[PDB]
């Protein structure tokens, strides 16, 4: 239940940013739809880069 | 063993910029870097950042290469966005900080380190594990 953890490791970071650049250059996501708009697609990928670069 | 990252040092005067170059060792024995995000702390009542620049060993800086400053902390992601064609393969540079020196009445060593956050990942872009990370510095001499 947490948002952004592609890879359910209890830390938000490089990996999942990866993970989830791969994932929609390949179905349905829910910790990965980070805005909330029931699809997984380039925003929420945006959303992501955003949040790491704010992150600390 | 593991991937080395360090941030190096710079010297001058109050006025001057200065650039402090962040480097990656043992790159490919650690299978090389897909991806990478990790925070750097200045002090920000004694340097200002200006500039922050992909180095040589990042391929496709533009699309690839991405940095933000705020009241010291300076933020990085990098990742291969073709996945497997625009790999860090290479020791060396990865970024260059370009800094502005402010004032100070006697000569002054301040630390930029390295704050707790982030990950790296190899050419498969699986966790690197083993990160072996060297804080670095500015000296400011009026
Ligand atoms: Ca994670
Ligand atoms: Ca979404």
């Amino acid at each position: 239940i947490v948002y952004g953890d592609y890879n359910n490791d209890g830390n938000v970071d490089a990996l999942d940013f990866a993970g989830l650049k791969k994932y929609i250059m390949a179905a349905y996501v829910k910790n990965l739809d980070v805005n909330l708009d029931n699809e997984v697609n380039s925003t929420d990928l945006a959303i992501l880069k955003k949040y790491l670069l704010g992150m600390v | 063993d593991s991937l080395k990252v360090t941030v190096g040092t710079a010297n001058g005067k109050p006025g001057d910029t200065v650039t402090v170059p962040v480097t990656f060792a043992d790159v490919a024995k650690m299978k090389n870097v897909g991806t990478c995000n990790f925070y750097l702390g200045y002090d920000a009542s004694l340097l200002e950042v200006v500039s922050v620049d992909a180095g040589p060993i990042v391929k496709n800086a533009a699309v690839n290469f991405s940095s933000s400053a705020s009241n010291g902390t300076i933020s990085f992601l990098f990742l291969d966005n073709t996945i497997t064609d625009e790999l860090i393969t290479a020791d060396g540079v990865f970024a260059n900080i370009k800094f502005k020196l402010k004032s100070v009445t006697a000569k002054t060593t301040t630390p930029v380190t390295f704050k707790d956050g982030g990950a790296f990942g190899d050419g498969t872009m699986s966790k690197i594990a083993s990160v072996t990370k060297t804080n670095g510095s500015v000296t400011i001499d009026p």
